[PDB]
RNA sequence: AAGGUAAGUAU
RNA sequence: UUGGAACGAUACAGAGAAGAUUAGCAUGGCCCCUGCGCAAGGAUGACA
């Protein structure tokens, strides 16, 4: 691209976007207020403010990356040695990783795929990665041992996870983070949390 | 000296065979060289392709599958025997 | 040096080799594949405007919205800064008299 | 075709059998006889 | 019975043992908002642990009393014009058996977006002696073809 | 309810046949002596026409032990605990040999 | 609005609505400067190849060309009208004018399905073809 | 929506003035989507069978 | 694309080093033929994109399409046809009000499921046929995975 | 519950619809067993006709169980699905006529029945010819009762008259729908 | 009838066409094509269509 | 004042 | 005989529903199993 193209080009996507962040903003401004407006208007602002925020998000995230962490040394040293006062006082035994013998590795397990196969509970219309999810936990269910050693197995040695998809519910007043993991990690976090 | 084709190659090879041949036998039959296929029909198949038949004569129907069956197994025993 | 075809029982140069596999076996469903994909896109007509009518249209719009283009500023439709064409009203009645007033508007 | 004048003594109306629609009688003008 | 924030119910709950060893259900219920994206009405409480904390069979016993019962109800419907005898050895279909095999059949939006109003012209031709009435619609009226 | 719940946390058959040249297998006619088939929770889904339908089988067979004892225990599992034991009073006053309906 | 084809007098518009047999023409009436034409415009052109198939899409500016003012009622700021075979065809979009669309619409989808609809109804042989949206109301809450 | 809120707060309805009619105001709009699916002229004497 | 990076110019500078090690290419013709084609391999991966078409939705289909029958189809046909228990669930008793059941969601009822009136004596068993199971591909992973 | 579970039914058919409930009753405790109904009446009623069923349970003094083998040999020879197929036509000619299929049901002064089994011992083609003549006479009391030519018959209503299902429309008005 | 005897020399053309071997070096085929004396390319006719319009001629001759 | 036009062949 | 209207009138029809519907076999994919051919290769039994 030359140039002069390339700095009008960015001439125009600077402009463009000056009026896409001030439009999305007095259009959320609307719709707090209580403006009647259409629903493929509510649908565009709502791309429009995930869009912003994101780009928000990116900014801070690379913030901490290349300022550090924001907790000074002292901050830390005190907050950790308060907390480890307060197990001292209450007498706090930690928590194990989960014995091979557990007396109850199955009943958490089946108590997190319940959670799991509950946003199904109401009867709809499955997509692929909704049908690929509830085969993960019909065979989990299936095999309770098999699924609870990649649970221990994930717990063990899994330290890398794949990307999770984020949308953002409409509130009509703010955003809401939705997040959407992978289901074969979704059911070890689902037993790890029952655990 | 001689190559050796990969397992690959060897797929594709044996693919593009069958190809060819399937297709020979289809415009065979578009020409009308060689009767159309009849299905293959199986003691399982026998009341999916010969259901309506089999309640007049059964008999006749089931000589007729096991003939069928039976014919199937003389080409590839003949075959067998012609090759060997 | 020279080499048997696995595939085609023929002697060959051992340079063409790797070329001979890979093309003596190019299944021919590739080539009617790329045939059908071609006559369509032959046949695929051009669902935009060329560049000379994109210019044009972007000239005669930059010609009435003087409140983005031009120096002077007029109304959102007005260019700045006889004949009367007859048109028939979609009447089966005046098909007659439309006509013969388009044949007499030719010089 | 595009670019293509018009032929002379044309009425656009005619030559395609097309037919108007009134949805009203505000709008439009008045019908000359 | 019905009495108890933890409802009675849950005592006797079939699956009573496996409900002991859920923990922190209230928070983890709470915290869904962020997994779903639909919002739930009842983020506060469980059905199975804190049980059903409402009942609605007398609102619908004097919804029913109040309209007339069901000889008042079903003046307003189509129902006489079946010529059913009686209400008892009845039932809906909610989904025709037609209407139902195309809920996948690879439809466009534009296709399954008016197949999804098709229990609508069922609803109006349920109420259409009282929709369709000069009461309620007032203007001219037009008589079909036929 | 389990005795340390708190706040916070059928249809059997008195019949047998043993199954072991000739056209004819007579096989022998058994009796058990007590049949217990698990409550089978949930296993109805009509539980009016259910309950009809064991209303007939009383009727037309009084003296059948199997038809009060699914009679009464599907009030049992239909929570109508009261019924149940009028259905199997009248079972025993009916099926007094039956050591089943006594149990 | 200046990417999409443009038809320059009456003679062309014509010509155009006869030439094609088993698509439906999508003309839009108005001027390029318009801003409810714009917007009509841009969502012409936004779905302009996904119904190439099925549709083609014309611009025909009415001060240019009036030839069609007085029979089809073009006074709006913006019009469009599906022609199928040489067919006017009527869309019962609720509006009261099942004659043609004269508003801007925003979502490209609405469009896709208002000519999807004209292009079954009409390739069936009808005259009106109700749409998948009744726009009795902007549905604006 | 309705039965999640009002068996949520169950008496701080009663004192909330504003939330009655809110929760009026919700429900005509409500009715009044459905009126205008079945018909776009809206009707006057809609009944509430 | 830096790990894909290290491995090539790994490769690249193993090749070198066995080059180097006997002393051959002092002058260093075979590390510029090997650096310029590294440069040629990175070129390629920041390759941009080419021209894509956009396909275009396809025509609205009408008129009779000839679909085989068979094995395949009877499975498809099991899998997606009405089963017995989804049946019951979308047919609903006249006049027969029911107490609501799942409490997130009013909407949802069992319908005749569970419910006097639908006929059925004894309950309606799970077509195994409709049994959800794993991809041909997610299988693959878990073979990858234990 | 006598039979194990390798043997125990998972499909029980009915050939009369007042015996839908009562099964539905006396199998609470099997619910993976589906009852069905048969609209299409077969000819199991008529096998106590055969010589061998009558006299045997007129003259039975006590009520009892008992086991037959109404496939005699023919499983060794055919499989199961054309020995139930010839059954149900050999019962169905039974139920017709029970006097000409009698005399049909042995071709030959040779052929007999030994006393293990029901049917006469025949040979394959024999089977084939006894199976075409009682079609034929399966079909014949259609033809005279109903006043119907034979040949009339196409082939897939031929198969409904074997099996059983018959249809009638005393209501000819409802013509009003087309 | 003619017909069935055209059809059945073309589908044994083709039979034939299917048992040819060609070589899958561009020059040589060029070389073959010259000697034989169609041209090397018509209307703009790639590598793959110039082999099969080789064992075309093959065929046929 | 409206958002309430069946469409289609035939003269 | 000669004009109004012709976006009308009348005549016919009016299911203005909803759709590329559906049964069989073969191919193709995968894992065996069986038989034969082809190219090689193992281990082992046998005296005068």
């Amino acid at each position: 691209l030359p140039t002069p193209i390339e700095n009008m080009i960015l001439r125009y996507v600077k402009a463009k976007a000056d009026w896409w962040t001030n439009t999305a903003h007095y259009n959320r401004e609307r719709i707090r207020r209580g403006a009647t407006v259409d629903k493929t208007v509510c649908k565009k602002n709502l791309g429009r403010l995930t869009r912003l925020y994101l780009k928000a998000e990116q900014e801070r995230q690379h913030n901490y990356l290349k300022d550090g962490p924001y907790i000074t040394a002292e901050e830390a040293v005190a907050v950790y040695t308060t907390t480890v006062h307060w197990l001292e006082s209450r007498r706090f035994s930690p928590i194990p990783f989960p014995p091979l013998s557990y007396k109850h590795d199955t009943k958490l397990l089946i108590l997190a795929l319940e959670r799991l196969k509950e946003a199904y509970s109401v009867k709809s219309r499955l997509n692929q990665s909704q049908r690929e999810e509830l085969g993960l936990i019909e065979q989990a269910y299936d095999n309770p041992h098999e699924a609870l050693s990649r649970i221990k197995r994930h717990l063990l040695t899994q330290r890398a996870f794949k990307e999770v998809g984020i949308e953002f519910m409409d509130l009509y007043s703010h955003l809401v983070p939705v997040y959407d993991v992978e289901p074969l990690e979704k059911i070890t976090d689902a037993y790890l949390d029952q655990y | 000296l001689g190559v050796y084709l990969t397992k690959k190659e060897q797929k594709k090879l044996r693919r593009q065979t069958r190809r060819e041949a399937q297709k020979e036998l289809q415009e065979k039959v578009r020409l009308g060289l060689m009767p159309p296929p009849e299905p293959k029909v199986r003691i399982s198949n026998l009341m999916r392709v010969l259901g309506t038949e089999a309640v007049q004569d059964p008999t006749k129907v089931e000589a007729h599958v096991r003939a069928q069956m039976a014919k199937r197994q003389k080409a590839h025993e003949e075959a067998n025997a012609a090759r060997k | 040096e020279y080499l048997v075809s696995p595939i085609t029982g023929e002697k060959i140069p051992a340079s063409k080799m790797q070329e001979h596999m890979r093309i003596g076996l190019l299944d021919p469903r590739w080539l009617e594949q790329r045939d059908r994909s071609i006559r369509e896109k032959q046949s695929d007509d051009e669902v935009y405007a060329p560049g000379l009518d994109i210019e044009s249209s972007l000239k005669q719009l930059a010609e009435r919205r003087t409140d983005i283009f031009g120096v002077e500023e007029t109304a959102i439709g007005k260019k700045i800064g006889p004949e009367e064409k007859v048109t028939w009203d979609g009447h089966s009645g005046s098909m007659a008299r439309t006509q013969q007033a388009a044949q007499a508007n030719i010089t | 075709f595009l670019g293509m004048p018009a032929p002379l003594g044309y009425v656009p109306g005619l030559g395609r059998g097309a037919t108007g629609f009134t949805t009203r009688s505000d709008i439009g003008p008045a019908r000359d006889a | 019975w019905d009495r108890g924030i933890p409802r009675i119910n849950t005592l006797f709950q079939k699956d009573r043992h496996t409900l002991a060893y859920d923990k922190g259900w209230r928070v983890r219920t709470d915290f869904k908002q962020y997994q779903v994206l639909k919002q739930n009405p009842f983020w506060w409480t469980h059905q199975r642990h804190d049980g059903k904390l409402w009942n609605l069979n007398n609102y619908r016993t004097d919804m029913i009393q109040a309209l007339g019962g069901v000889e008042g109800i079903l003046e307003h419907t189509l129902f006489k014009g079946t010529y059913f005898p009686t209400w008892e050895g009845l039932f809906w279909e909610k989904a025709s058996g037609f209407e139902e095999s195309m809920k996948w059949k690879k439809l466009t939006n534009a296709q399954r977006s008016g197949l999804n109003q098709i229990p609508n012209r069922r609803f109006t031709l349920w109420w259409s002696p009282t929709i369709n009435r000069a009461n309620v619609y007032v203007g001219f009226q037009v008589q079909l073809d036929l | 309810v389990d005795p340390r719940q708190t706040q916070f946390g059928r249809n059997t058959l008195m019949d047998m046949r043993l199954s072991q040249q000739t056209v004819v297998d007579p096989k022998g006619y058994l009796t058990d002596l007590n049949s217990m088939i698990p409550t089978h929770g949930g296993d109805i889904n009509d539980i009016k026409k259910a309950r009809l339908l064991l209303k007939s089988v009383r009727e037309t067979n009084p003296h059948h032990p199997p038809a009060w004892i699914a009679s009464a225990r599907l009030e049992e599992v239909t929570g109508k605990l009261q019924v149940a034991r009028n259905l199997i009073m009248k079972g025993t006053e009916m099926c007094p040999k039956s050591e089943d309906v006594w149990l | 609005s200046y990417m999409l084809p443009h038809l320059h007098n009456g003679w062309q518009v014509d010509q155009a609505i006869l030439s094609e047999e088993d698509r439906v023409v999508v003309i839009r009436f108005g001027h390029d400067w318009d801003p409810t034409c714009m917007k009509m415009d841009e969502v012409l052109y936004s779905i302009a190849e996904k119904v190439k198939n099925f549709a083609v899409i014309y611009l025909v500016d009415i001060t240019e060309v009036p030839d069609f003012n007085k029979m089809y009622e073009l006074y709006d700021p913006c019009t469009v009208m599906f022609f199928f075979r040489n067919k006017h065809i009527m869309i019962d979009l609720g509006t009261g004018n099942n004659n043609k669309i004269n508003w801007a619409m925003e979502d490209k989808q609405e469009m896709v399905d208002i000519i999807e609809t004209v292009y079954r109804g009409a390739r069936k042989g009808r005259g009106l073809v109700v749409s998948p949206k009744d726009y009795s109301t902007k549905y604006r809450y | 929506a309705l039965i999640g809120l009002m068996t949520y707060f169950r008496e701080a309805v009663v004192n909330t003035q504003e939330l009655l009619d809110l929760l009026v105001k919700c429900e005509n709009k409500i009715q009044t989507r459905i009126k205008i699916g079945l018909n776009s002229k809206m009707p006057s004497r809609f009944p509430p069978v | 694309l830096r790990r894909k990076a290290a491995r090539l110019v790994a490769a690249k500078c193993t090749l070198a080093a066995r080059v180097d090690s006997f002393h051959e290419s002092t002058e260093g013709k075979v590390g510029y033929e090997l650096k310029d084609e590294i440069e040629r391999k990175f070129d390629k991966w920041q390759e941009p994109p080419p021209v894509k078409q956009v396909k275009p939705l396809p025509a609205p289909l009408d008129g009779q399409r000839k679909k085989r029958g068979g094995r395949r189809y009877r499975k498809m046909k099991e899998r997606l046809g009405l089963t017995e228990i989804r049946k019951q669930a979308n047919r609903m008793s006249f006049g027969e009000i029911e107490e609501d059941a799942y409490q997130e969601d009013l909407g949802f009822s069992l319908g005749h499921l569970g419910k006097s009136g639908s006929g059925r004596v004894r309950q309606t068993q799970v077509n195994e046929a409709t049994k959800a199971r794993i991809s041909k591909t997610l299988q693959r992973t878990l073979q990858k995975q234990s | 519950r006598s039979l194990p579970v390798e043997e125990q039914p998972k499909q029980i058919i009915v050939t009369r619809k007042g015996m839908l409930d009562p099964l539905e009753v006396h199998l609470l405790d099997f619910p993976n067993i589906v009852i069905k109904g048969s609209e299409l009446q077969l000819p199991f009623q008529a096998c106590l006709k055969v010589e061998k069923f009558g006299d045997l349970i007129l003259k039975a003094t006590e009520p009892q169980m008992v086991l037959f083998n109404l496939y005699d040999d023919w499983l060794k020879t055919i499989s199961s699905y054309t020995a139930f197929s010839r059954l149900i036509l050999i019962l169905r000619a039974l139920h017709v006529n029970n006097d000409r299929a009698k005399v049909i049901l042995k071709p030959d002064k040779t052929t007999i029945t030994e006393p293990h089994h029901i049917w006469p011992t025949l040979t394959d083609e024999e089977w084939i010819k006894v199976e075409v003549q009682l079609k034929d006479l399966i079909l014949a009391d259609y033809g005279k009762k109903n006043n119907v030519n034979v040949a009339s018959l196409t082939q897939s209503e031929i198969r409904d008259i074997i099996l059983g299902m018959e249809i009638s429309a005393p209501s000819q008005q409802r013509q009003q729908i087309a | 009838s003619e017909r069935q005897a055209e059809v059945l020399a073309e589908f044994e053309r083709r039979k034939r066409a299917r048992q040819i071997n060609v070589s899958t070096d561009d020059s040589e085929v060029k070389a073959c094509l010259r000697a034989l004396g169609e041209p090397i390319t018509l209307f703009g006719e790639g590598p793959a269509e110039r082999r099969e319009r080789l064992r075309n001629i093959l065929s046929v001759v």
